[PDB]
């Protein structure tokens, strides 16, 4: 789960040669599906992911 | 607990950079170039220091 | 001593009309989604969509 209560099961581990790698080198490391959003409307997810990766970039905690 | 030896995302071997990490950090740098002077430049890698809670002090007081 | 409803400009499927008059309710756990009712504005068709 994450925090903001959308549970997922593991279905499949997926070997890393197989992650879609970033444009900086980054494999993922949990793919979640964008449906699970529209029925359910965790903007706070989204949220979260934008200010995690902003906080790891940065050195920050935020708020 | 204690730090894991490689990052999880990619695996760069980041259990031979926290004490190195607290040391800089006691030499008063900031934490966004404690990561950076160490050579932590994916933020998969700078995940796995800034956010690491070393509970391994903690749990050594209970000691025989 | 009314309008039943904010409107969504959805065909209906019995008359055509291009709104139907909406009501959500959360039916199911907590766990998924949010039920949401339609209404027709002219012949009162009433379906439900589970998401
Ligand atoms: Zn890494
Ligand atoms: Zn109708």
């Amino acid at each position: 789960a994450s925090r903001h209560g959308q549970k997922g099961i593991l279905s499949r581990l997926w070997p890393a040669e197989d992650m879609p790698f970033t444009e900086s080198g980054m494999v993922p490391d949990i793919l979640f599906n964008p449906h699970g959003f529209p029925s359910r409307m965790t903007i706070g997810m989204l949220i979260e992911s934008m200010a995690g990766k902003s906080a790891a970039l940065h050195g920050l905690c935020h708020d | 607990m204690i730090i894991p030896v490689r990052c999880f995302t990619c695996g760069k071997i980041v259990g031979n950079k926290w004490e190195a990490y607290l040391g800089l950090l006691q030499a008063e740098y900031t934490e966004g170039d404690a990561l950076d002077a160490l050579g932590l430049k994916r933020y998969c890698c700078r995940r796995m220091l800034l956010a690491h809670v070393d509970l391994i002090e903690k749990l050594l007081n209970y000691a025989p | 001593l009314e309008c039943q409803g904010p409107v969504v400009d959805r065909r209906c499927p019995r008359c055509g009309h291009e709104g139907m008059a909406y009501h959500t309710r959360q039916m199911r756990s907590a766990d998924e989604g949010q039920t949401v009712f339609y209404t027709c504005t002219n012949c009162k068709f009433q379906e439900k969509e589970d998401s």
